[PDB]
């Protein structure tokens, strides 16, 4: 939202549900796997270093 | 509502302090939460941040 006008706040877990709906996956996939997805992101970030 | 978790078909759930609505994301047009605005997926014990509220059923309100 901040690249197209004012910066409108939004919780990050709800932001990712927007981005899951953008790839054709429903948003109940994220909320019901939120802890797994959080752990996959943290592990994938730590492997970059 | 009634042990089931309801997610919006398209939009967000918002509250004006007291009441809960479902609106589109890019423009504030609040609407009453019905079974046509939302879809059910699973139970309430798995989503982090779920809130109790009333989801109105158009069919059960007539039959
Ligand atoms: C989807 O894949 C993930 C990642 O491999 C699976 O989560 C792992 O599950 C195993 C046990 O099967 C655990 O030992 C790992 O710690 C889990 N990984 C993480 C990052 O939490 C998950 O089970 C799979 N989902 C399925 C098969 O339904
Ligand atoms: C949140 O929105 C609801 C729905 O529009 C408001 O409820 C109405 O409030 C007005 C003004 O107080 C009353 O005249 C109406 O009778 C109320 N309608 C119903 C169905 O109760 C509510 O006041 C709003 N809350 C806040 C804090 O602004
Ligand atoms: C309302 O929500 C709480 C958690 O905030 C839950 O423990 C409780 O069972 C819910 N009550 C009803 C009537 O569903």
């Amino acid at each position: 939202t901040f690249g197209a006008g004012p910066a409108l706040q939004i919780p990050f877990p709800m932001q990712m549900a927007y981005r899951f709906n953008g790839i054709g996956v429903t948003q109940n996939v994220l909320y019901e796997n939120q802890k797994l997805i959080a752990n996959q992101f943290n592990s994938a970030i730590g492997k970059i270093q | 509502h009634d042990g089931k978790a309801h997610f919006p078909r398209e939009g967000v759930f918002v509250s004006n302090g007291t009441h809960w609505f479902v609106t589109q994301r890019n423009f504030y047009e609040p609407q009453i939460i019905t079974t046509d605005n939302t879809f059910v997926s699973g139970n309430c014990d798995v989503v982090i941040g779920i809130v109790n509220n009333t989801v109105y059923d158009p069919l059960q309100l007539e039959l």
